[PDB]
RNA sequence: GGUCUUGUAGCUCAGUCGGUAGAGCAACGGUCUGAAGAACCGUGUGUCGGCAGUUCGAUUCUGCCCGAGACCACCA
RNA sequence: AUCAGGACAUUAUCAUGUAGAGAAUAGGUAGGAGCAAUCGAUGCAAGUUCGCUAGGACUUGUUGAUGCGAAAGGUGGAAUACUACCCUUGGUUGUGUGCUGUUCUAAUUGGUAACUGUUAUCCAGUUUCAAGACAGUGUUAGGUGGGCAGUUUGACUGGGG
RNA sequence: GGACUGUUUAACUAAAACACAACUCUAUGCCAAACCGUAAGGUGAUGUAUAUGGGGUGACACCUGCCCAGUGCUGGAAGGU
RNA sequence: UGGACCUAAGCUGAGGCUGAAAAGCGUAGGCGAUGGACAACAGGUUAAUAUUCCUGUACUUACAGUUAGACUGAUGGAGUG
RNA sequence: AUGAGCAGGUUGAAGGUUGAGUAACAUCAACUGGAGGACCGAACCGACUCUCGUUGAAACGAUAGCGGAUGACUUGUGAUU
RNA sequence: CCUGAGUAGCUCGGAAAACGUUAUUUUGAGUGAAUCUGCCCAGACCAUUGGGUAAGCCUAAAUACUAAUUAGUGACCGAUA
């Protein structure tokens, strides 16, 4: 569900396809509750001391993120309901405020599934499948998409959070643990099933057809013009300088903190994502 | 190193009276039987006071290992829980029955991690064993309310 | 510091021939091991100890 | 080239690789097309990788060399 | 810690062997004019192994104290059996040299989560959970690597190199 | 020729370059690689793979042909090493 | 309007975490104001002056008395700024 | 992070509103409307260019044009590499 | 009976001694002995020979100097010094 953009203008157009943003980060004229609001940290994309840390980075519009709760194990049993959808323009997904019936609000992830009203109930028990019911993957039934996923147990939801985002479940192992899923950027891997996770898929579907269509869209939202590293100068990358069009420099363009780029796979040797797999990229693990 | 070995295990058969392998940094270093001590206590005019000390140990040591298997056969402990809509709410940890174990003066310990979190409650036994040739058994009971 | 704190055992400060052998200067760091020592009342936190400093150790029965 | 493999008909691979060099391809005798293309069935030919050793009839067998691939241009 | 696995040289073990001719499968060398007979033959019915398809070899009942031609007629370039050596070729209890498959928590850890101090982001301890001897760690050494440096890329020449 | 509203040699060239949009390629599970810091600690991002880091092309649209021989890359693998 | 009030990016920093030293991250508190919040206007006034000095007029701030009713109810939390 | 200016002339898509109409949509018709890296341009800033200047009044300006100004316009103090 | 334990030495890299690492002195990591009834040293090493007792510690002096006090001196200058 996207609309193209007209220009209207006397001075060229954009291409652009952009989603409603009223529904989904709704408000016309919001008024965030005050008691509840935070002032975040902020760099433009560099470290707290300030070095560098990502190109060029900047341009977000006042950010102001809303808390969320991933855990949702301090309110478990409690049948709560789904009391507002919040704004949180610091991420893709706006994640929704519920109240259990004890007088707790608190927040969770917004899946396609819940609606404002529903009676819903995170818990760690064989509980109903639906969205907005965080449980862990051990009862979970096998060939449903899931969400949340986490790989410490007692210790919240960290993987597949983003809108829009899920997971595949085909089976088992024989560990008592490492439920086999098909996590996204295709990697079968296999977490712990007394892992916590969300059964469904993150709202905000739409947002797989987004099309920036101008640079202002470009540096309203962290992101700064980008520069191909042909055109870069000697010192930054061998490719820059010389007569005609800038050359690609070695048989491996480098980046610009100066490492080549090419086929290389940087994975870590101390996380505890890369023995759990069943199929990886190129390899198994 | 570890001199004292007054009670034996090492994961296989081994013998009190000070017969140990070398493991470096292990079991032979945590054990609540192998403890370091230093070695001016050890020599060949030491060595008599060493086995009698060692054989003192053992015998009074059977004995309370005995007399603590029935003591907490017959003196028990207390619990008690709060429930919320019919399912439980949390977790177990071992810092709490640390918690109930000082709070009658005196300590337990930490390197015996062998326990996993407790989804159960009510009347159950906790069996942990610190010595060789008697078994130590606890009863828990907790109670729902 | 890197380096062990109990019982400071420097890293060797000398200088390094290799086949560079220039005249530059080097640190021969200690192996700091998280070790234990023994300790009255609890307090056996984990601490970092060079291993020869821990043969030594070993060889002077404190854990 | 020194830590290793190592070679066959004009080419590709078996070798009583010591005693022997054969199967397919340029080619052949014929064949059917007017004739010729197109054509199926057999081969003609034969560096046994060369030098020092072994010997019953030995470059092949061993050892040394021509080589592809890989640590070995008296000094930060 | 435990745990077994198999490897390389592997003890002892079992089978591995055809150009033809030549009783003939021709493993070779080799003592020998020797040794098979209840140490059950000349062999067999079978089982088993090997098999090149010559059929060979071990085993149980059987052949019966007779010969084995594989002592020896005969052999080829290589001759037997018994007998000894080298084997062949691998297993194998087998010791050593490098190693692999195990688990275990107990070394090792944690911007995993919680309690308390700390209503204190840095934290201390208590822990949770996760595993777990793996990695990492000091030293050593192999490789990685103009991302980077101190520097260098001779001279002659009707100018340069 | 470039997408245009646009930016640069802050003071010749400020453009047909670059940028933007768009097209495509690259690796990665929360210290995510990537990066910074000086280890600490921290950014990317206090983002969660529908996200981040980089590369090549460059309104829109059709494509992007053949080729690993080779460099880099990728994974596998006995053995020499 | 500032400071006597606090808060922005960010920071000093009791403790604490690393690191030849040096030094870095962060914590109480304290800063950081171009922000929030706090209450006054007209007339006339010096060689330089004014809600500020004087005249006619107000808000804001507690105590001593003072009379007075009301049971006050926080530092925590609810709404606000 | 705190801020601030953008006149005037503008445009008028969409969104929303209404009837005719057609088996029903379709189709026609109409108003609000106000979105736009929308337009010229005063304020504003910039600096693409002609001449002066190039022993200037200017350590980059003077003449004359020009870009943008409803947003990739202009923009201060503080604060961050 | 005692006379000072990761210290000789070995392996990989190492620091002054003429020495730019050979005796002597030195160790980041794997290591390693005894206390005279002892071990070490003695420009490979060993036996002899000799030297010494070790794997604890302090100590003025001769070692730099004349800013505080005092006095004097000059092949030092004379305001461009």
């Amino acid at each position: 569900p996207i609309k193209k953009i007209i220009s209207r203008s006397n001075s060229g157009i954009h291409h652009s396809t952009v989603i409603d943003y009223k529904k989904l980060l709704t408000t016309n004229k919001n008024k965030p509750e005050k008691s509840l609001l935070v002032t975040l940290k902020k760099h433009g994309g560099r470290n707290n001391q300030g070095k560098i840390t990502v190109r060029h980075q900047g341009g977000r519009n006042k950010r102001k993120y809303r808390i969320i709760d991933f855990k949702r194990t301090h309110y478990d049993n409690i049948e709560a309901t789904v009391k507002s959808i919040e704004y949180d323009p610091n991420r893709s997904c706006f994640v929704s405020l519920i109240t259990y019936a004890n007088g707790a609000k608190s927040y969770i992830i917004s899946p396609d599934g819940i609606k404002v009203g529903d009676k819903i109930l995170a818990s760690e028990h064989p509980i109903d499948i639906k969205p907005g019911f965080s449980m862990p993957l051990a009862f979970i039934p096998e060939g449903t998409q899931v969400h949340n996923i986490e790989l410490h147990p007692k210790g919240g939801g960290q993987i597949a959070r983003s809108a829009g985002s899920y997971a595949r479940i085909l089976g088992q192992d024989e560990t008592g643990k490492y439920v086999i899923l098909q996590l996204l950027s295709g990697e079968t891997r296999k977490f712990l099933k007394e892992c916590r996770a969300t059964v469904g898929v993150v709202s905000n579907l739409d947002h797989n057809l987004v099309v920036i269509g101008k640079a202002g869209r470009n540096r309203h939202r962290g992101i700064r013009p980008t520069v191909r590293g042909s055109a870069m100068n000697p010192n930054d990358h061998p490719h820059g300088g010389g007569e005609g069009r800038s050359p690609v420099g070695r048989d491996a363009p480098r980046t610009p903190w100066g490492k080549r780029h090419m086929g290389v796979k940087t994975r870590n040797m101390k996380k505890a994502s890369t023995n759990l797999i069943i199929r990886n990229r190129k390899g198994e693990q | 190193m570890k001199v004292i070995l007054k009670q034996d295990v090492s994961n296989l058969g081994k013998r009190f009276d000070v017969v140990d392998v070398k493991d470096g940094y292990a079991i032979h270093f945590l054990f609540p039987k192998k403890l370091a001590a230093p070695l001016t206590k050890k020599s060949l005019q030491d060595r008599d006071l060493f086995l009698k000390k060692q054989q003192e140990h053992y015998e009074i040591n059977k004995a309370l290992s005995h007399k603590l298997k029935e003591v907490i056969e017959q003196t028990e402990l207390h619990f008690s829980l709060k429930e919320h809509n019919g399912r439980p709410y949390g977790s177990i940890i071992t810092k709490q029955i640390i918690n109930q174990a000082h709070t009658k003066g005196m300590a337990l310990q930490k390197f015996m991690f062998k326990d996993n979190v407790r989804l159960g409650f009510g009347d159950h036994e906790i069996t942990l064993h610190i010595f060789e040739d008697t078994t130590a058994v606890l009863k828990v009971k907790v109670t729902p309310d | 510091a890197k380096k062990d704190q109990l019982t400071l055992r420097g890293p060797l400060y000398g200088n390094n021939r290799s086949h560079s052998k220039t005249i530059t200067r080097r640190k021969w760091n200690v192996n700091l091991q998280p070790c234990k020592v023994k300790t009255a009342d609890g307090k056996t936190t984990r601490i970092l100890v060079s291993t020869r400093t821990l043969r030594t150790l070993k060889k002077h029965n404190r854990l």
